[PDB]
């Protein structure tokens, strides 16, 4: 760095430098989450409200809050070579259709949600859990007994035993209950709801996250 | 008697030195602690250092030697240093429990607005403070060294030093406890006594820690401004003994060792940090 | 893919041995990692 | 493309503003020149602005009457220039110029725009170089200062001035050819002196050639060689 | 049937070890490489790096959205490309080096142009194809490029026209790394399948397969002669193959190494196998007795690339830590 032309290569590189350095302070400033699901979950229908060829980015603003998440299960190829990629996710969003009685295709989500959720990489992730398409559930429930999912559900064939029974076994998955925390919600209509359930989920997950750090949780 | 005295002083400047020290090493040895919450405790511990290095010598050669051998200038100057990094190490404290208070209260803010700017400020605001409280009795004021028993001063000083930040910790370290109260208490029975119990353990953590940390201060300081205050007003009966003086004096020194054992010796990722440096 | 890899012709593993070593030993000055290359001529120092 | 406006007459004492509109390229990524030309003499560098006008240079001969300032949102460069003398007269271009290694600075230069007021010393060996196409010529060029710095890199430069053309480059630190340039020129030397062989000269190749050295901020420049 | 056809003729050519035939030869010794340049600049887990065939200029792609082109000699950045896609995998630099590329969960793999007379780094083009993550990617000519995905499948591709002139197919598993031959004619590719396979680029099928590894190849690299390649695997171990006696000839494995190997790279005259590990460490091995050499211990994280300049001088170490540290 004693030449004319070497001093300015320097000057590019400081410029470089503060470039990335501020392009960094942006990216930190996004909620990050991670979206996981089978196809029939219903995770199309929760893309849409929020915003309302491998992975898909989706980007929305709540109260002041931006969220980036990241639809990976376009791809098909190996989980466990580029989960690690999402390391550090604020929270991960996992949709469950409670009427998978067809194939059970409910025995596939489980085993999913027992492999992301006990995961090295996401001990102290938290899931929020969405069970979609409670209103075919219904009609199911009503024309078959969840029996033919859960032979040792022993409750009555309605709506709240059924619906609680399958959050009861999402919920007794996860073995590190001390570390992280799992939100539960039976996703409606109206669109409003299962953003504001995201925004309360990753409030949450801040707050308890410095309260760790303040030593008070 | 000297002694044995001598021996414990310098035991305690080197032990605060020591942490003090370790603590700022560690900050900037290792990338995974450089972040604003350790940035402020990072200028405490600064601060405690500058304690442990500058005023402590000279307050245990005075208590050894039972006199002040060193002049008026550099009485005056010791006067000014003991005042100004005592306050700044009190305000420091304050500045933390702010933090601590507007991260754990105000998430949005915390993911879009807090930034190292925001420690910069704070620790600038505590310097500030302990200047203002450190300038008058070298301007509007030879055997013994004593800072200024006028009553306007004391009150001030004592008043912009302890009591106004002891209250300000108390009512954030207050809010504090009440939000995570209420973030914790927010043939499946077996799941219900188990959430029961974790939440129970969450709280008597809680409630160890604001304990600890208000307790330390509240230990240290209060004695000694409890004694500030109350003595220029009544010295003609308040004739207290020269040993609980100077056991109350080292008892707020003393701050400056527990400081850092509070705030990153108990803090796991220092640790973490400090194990993997050795 | 059987059908054609059973049928190429192969050598002998000390043969193979010998080559590597070969090569290793050609190349050994040419190596600044392997040498202790001096720091006049070292870009990096 | 560079395109310059500003120039015209001006009384001696006076004051204008130069400016460059450039378009088709990163222009907040090039660090820019300002180079004249005296009507019958050789180039003279004038002042530098670097990427994010971190950095100002200026000739000995125009610091502090003359300033430099970019506006990269709208890609214009401006020279303000004041107290004009007499000597100040001269076509003034504005010459692109990145910095990186493996870069190519001065590759592109501006049309330029007449201007009419009413040290490394570097030599070049001959005037006027009579040929005809087909020949193999050989400019000279020396300095009074080496030009090879302790990183190797030989900091000389040729530019070819085609008459009623403004200077193009032709080698940038004394062996690589710029892009575009025809593989005919070729550029050799050594410490303080220096060639430009060009093999098969054609009819195109008529100009003049000017040697700059940039191993130090003055930026100095030959007197300039004519082929004809 | 023809498996155990190809184990009778590769025991059949098995005669003596590479390491009996390396006990005459003297043992390197120490290798105590020094961390002379610490690349910093990246705020997030760098996961590919690769060399300037001028030895001097090396590109790193992280998961920030960007991937930097260092002078490695002063530290400093000649360029900074910002991605499409944060979730760059890979990176290549061309040969001449006019090029540039990367990939990554993102089925394309996007060419950038360094030389572009707008003096800004532009897109080339996007080849697209794939249908899984990409895993590697390297250059033949400023025309060409091979890559390799979790499809499960390598593709040699076009630039100019953007579409795939071949395709290499079977592996059963997704395809974690690739190296090309030194004289870009031959190329091998590490899969999840735990196998390796060598791939005729001219005539686009398998000429051989090897295995041994028991958990998927994370690293390949070619030994400098062409003749033999080195595959670094999850089973914490590296292994050598030799193309001519299509058979392993030593592997690279310790006791107290017990985490998978994400890199690999020789030295220039081969003597020397170096290895990135989830250890946060790259042990040196003497690639002809399996002895470690030395060990490079400078990164936090996990070291995910590292490559060997073409000069010999330096290995540069990328890693999870987000700062590469070239040594010598
Ligand atoms: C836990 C630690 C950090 C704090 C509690 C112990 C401190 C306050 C103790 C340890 C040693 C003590 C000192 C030891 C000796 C003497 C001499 C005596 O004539 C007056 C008190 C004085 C000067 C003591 C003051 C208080 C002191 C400094
Ligand atoms: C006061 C002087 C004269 C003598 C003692 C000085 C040193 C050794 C003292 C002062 C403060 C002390 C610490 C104060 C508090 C604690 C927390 C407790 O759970 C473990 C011991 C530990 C960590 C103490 C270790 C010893 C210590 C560092
Ligand atoms: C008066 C006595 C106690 C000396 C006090 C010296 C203090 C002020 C010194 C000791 C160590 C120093 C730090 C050492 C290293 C760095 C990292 C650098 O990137 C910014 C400055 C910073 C953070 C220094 C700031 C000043 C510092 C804290
Ligand atoms: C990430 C970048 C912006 C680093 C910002 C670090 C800032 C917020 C912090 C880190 C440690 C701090 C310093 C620690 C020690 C002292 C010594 C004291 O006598 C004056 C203040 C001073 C000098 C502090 C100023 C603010 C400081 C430099
Ligand atoms: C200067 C030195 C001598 C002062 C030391 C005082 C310290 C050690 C004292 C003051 C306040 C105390 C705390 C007050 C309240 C609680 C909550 C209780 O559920 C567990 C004990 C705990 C956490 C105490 C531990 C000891 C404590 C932290
Ligand atoms: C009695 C006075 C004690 C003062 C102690 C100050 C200790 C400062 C240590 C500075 C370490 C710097 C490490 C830099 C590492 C890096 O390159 O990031
Ligand atoms: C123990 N020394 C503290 C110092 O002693 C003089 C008065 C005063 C006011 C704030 S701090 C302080």
């Amino acid at each position: 760095t004693l030449s004319a032309e070497d001093k300015a290569a320097v000057e590019r590189s400081k410029m470089i430098d503060r470039n990335l350095r501020e392009d960094g302070e942006k990216a930190a400033r996004e909620v990050k989450l991670l979206l996981l699901g089978a196809g029939e979950s219903g995770k199309n229908t929760i893309v849409k409200q929020m915003k309302i060829t491998g992975i898909v980015e989706t980007h929305f603003t709540f109260k002041d809050l931006h969220f980036k998440m990241f639809d990976v299960g376009a791809q098909r190829s190996e989980r466990k070579k580029w989960i690690h990629c999402f390391e550090g996710v604020t929270a991960i969003i996992f949709c469950v259709a409670l009427s998978d009685y067809d194939l059970n295709r409910m025995h596939a989500s489980m085993k999913l949600f027992d492999s992301i959720c006990n995961n090295k990489w996401f001990t102290d992730t938290s899931i929020i859990l969405f069970l979609n398409k409670k209103d075919l559930f219904e009609e199911k429930i009503k024309k078959s007994p969840l029996t033919i999912c859960y032979p040792e559900y022993a409750g009555s064939n309605t709506y709240e035993e059924a619906a609680a029974y399958i959050q009861c076994q999402f919920e007794d998955l996860n073995k590190r209950k001390d570390t992280k925390e799992i939100y539960t919600h039976f996703t409606c209509s109206t669109d409003t709801k299962n953003v504001q359930f995201v925004f309360d989920a990753v409030t949450d997950v801040i707050i308890k996250n410095n309260l760790k750090d303040c030593g008070l949780f | 008697y000297q002694v044995i005295t001598s021996l414990l002083l310098g035991t305690l400047i080197f032990c605060a030195v020591l942490g003090n020290a370790c603590v700022v090493a560690a900050i900037a040895l290792e990338r995974s602690l450089q972040n604003v919450a350790n940035y402020l405790i990072g200028s405490l511990a600064v601060t405690d250092l500058m304690v442990s290095v500058l005023v402590l010598p000279m307050a245990a050669l005075y208590q050894v030697l039972n006199k002040w051998t060193l002049g008026q200038v550099t009485c005056d100057l010791f006067i000014a240093l003991d005042v100004l990094c005592c306050t700044s190490s009190i305000w420091h404290l304050c500045a933390i429990a702010l933090d601590r208070y507007w991260a754990i209260t105000d998430p949005i803010d915390y993911v879009n607005k807090r930034t190292p700017r925001r420690a910069a400020a704070l620790i600038s605001l505590t310097w500030l403070i302990g200047f203002l409280i450190s300038i008058p009795p070298m301007l509007g004021w030879p055997d013994a060294c004593t800072i200024s028993k006028d009553h306007g001063y004391t009150i001030y000083s004592t008043f912009g030093a302890f009591y106004i930040p002891l209250l300000l910790m108390l009512v954030l370290y207050g809010r504090i406890f009440r939000a995570a109260r209420f973030r914790i208490r927010k043939k499946n029975e077996r799941n219900a006594e188990a959430k029961r119990k974790m939440a129970l353990a969450r709280e008597r953590k809680t409630v160890k820690t604001l304990g600890i940390i208000m307790g330390t201060f509240i230990l240290c300081w209060l004695p000694f401004f409890i004694v500030a205050l109350v003595l220029p007003f009544c010295e003609s009966s308040c004739h207290m003994p020269t040993l609980l003086g100077a056991i109350i004096n080292w008892l707020g020194y003393s701050n400056s060792l527990l400081n850092p054992v509070i705030y990153a010796y108990f803090n796991k990722d220092f640790q973490n940090a400090f194990k993997k440096i050795i | 893919q059987l059908k054609m890899e059973a049928n190429i012709d192969r050598i002998k593993v000390s043969k193979a041995a010998a080559d590597l070593m070969a090569y290793c030993e050609a190349h050994a000055k040419e190596d600044p990692l392997l040498t202790p290359v001096p720091a006049s001529e070292n870009p990096f120092r | 493309q560079l395109v310059e406006s500003g120039g015209g007459l001006v009384q001696p004492g006076g004051s204008r503003k130069l400016s460059c509109s450039a378009s088709g390229f990163a222009f907040s990524s090039f660090g820019m020149h300002w180079v004249r030309q005296a009507p019958e003499k050789g180039l003279e560098w004038v002042a530098y602005i670097s990427s994010g006008s971190g950095t100002i240079y200026y000739a000995d001969t125009v610091k502090g009457r003359f300033t430099i300032s970019r506006d990269d949102p709208k890609n214009t460069l401006f020279l303000q220039m004041t107290s004009l003398r007499s000597e100040d007269t001269a076509m003034y271009y504005c010459v692109r110029s990145i910095y990186y290694y493996g870069s190519s600075p001065f590759d592109f230069w501006g049309q330029g725009t007449t201007l009419t007021v009413s040290d490394i010393v570097m030599t070049q060996a001959t005037s006027s170089v009579p040929v005809t196409p087909g020949e193999s010529v050989s400019i000279s060029c020396r300095s009074s200062k080496s030009l090879l710095h302790s990183n190797g890199n030989t900091y000389l430069y040729w530019f070819l001035q085609r008459p009623g053309q403004s200077p193009q480059l032709l080698i940038y630190r004394m062996s690589n050819l710029a892009s575009g340039v025809p593989d005919r020129f070729s550029g050799s030397g050594s410490g303080t002196a220096f060639t430009l062989t060009i093999s098969r000269l054609e009819a195109e190749d008529v100009g003049v050639y000017y040697c700059m050295q940039h191993l130090e901020y003055p930026l100095t420049f030959g007197a300039g060689t004519k082929l004809e | 049937q023809l498996k155990n056809q190809i184990r009778d003729a590769r025991k059949a050519c098995a005669d003596a070890t590479l390491s009996q035939i390396t006990n005459n030869i003297d043992p390197v010794g120490r290798i105590q490489m020094r961390t002379r340049r610490t690349l910093r600049g990246h705020l997030a887990k760098i996961y590919a790096m690769h060399w300037g065939t001028d030895s001097r200029l090396l590109v790193s792609a992280s998961q920030d959205g960007k991937l930097i082109i260092w002078d490695s000699y002063t530290t400093n950045k000649v360029h900074a490309i910002p991605l499409r896609s944060s979730w760059v995998m890979t990176c290549a630099y061309a040969p001449s080096g006019n090029y540039v590329a990367c990939g990554g969960l993102d089925n394309i793999c996007s060419i950038y142009n360094l030389k572009t007379r707008e003096g800004n780094v532009r897109v080339s083009r996007e080849l697209a194809g794939h249908t899984g993550y990409l895993s590697c990617c390297r250059f033949l000519d400023d025309n060409q490029i091979v890559t390799s995905s979790g499809d499960t499948t390598c593709a040699l591709w076009d630039i100019e026209t953007g579409q795939q002139t071949t395709t290499f197919t079977g592996h059963t598993g997704d395809v974690m790394s690739l190296s090309l031959a030194p004289d870009t004619r031959l190329f091998v590719s590490g899969a999840c399948d735990a196998s390796a396979k060598l791939w005729d680029v001219r005539e686009g099928m398998c000429r051989q397969t090897f295995t041994g590894h028991e958990s998927d190849i994370n690293a390949i690299c070619f030994f400098p002669n062409g003749n033999a390649f080195a595959t670094g695997s999850d089973d914490a171990t590296c292994r050598l193959f030799d193309l001519r006696a299509d058979q392993e000839l030593m592997t690279y494995s310790h006791d107290n190494i017990i985490c998978g190997i994400t890199s690999v790279s020789f030295s220039k005259s081969g003597r020397l196998l170096l290895a990135g590990y989830d250890d946060f460490n790259c042990n040196v091995w003497d690639a002809l007795k399996a002895d470690r050499a030395g060990v490079l211990a400078g990164h936090d994280n996990r070291v995910s690339c590292l490559g060997v300049t073409d000069d010999g001088m330096a290995v540069a170490t990328g890693s999870w830590d987000s700062f590469l540290k070239i040594w010598n």
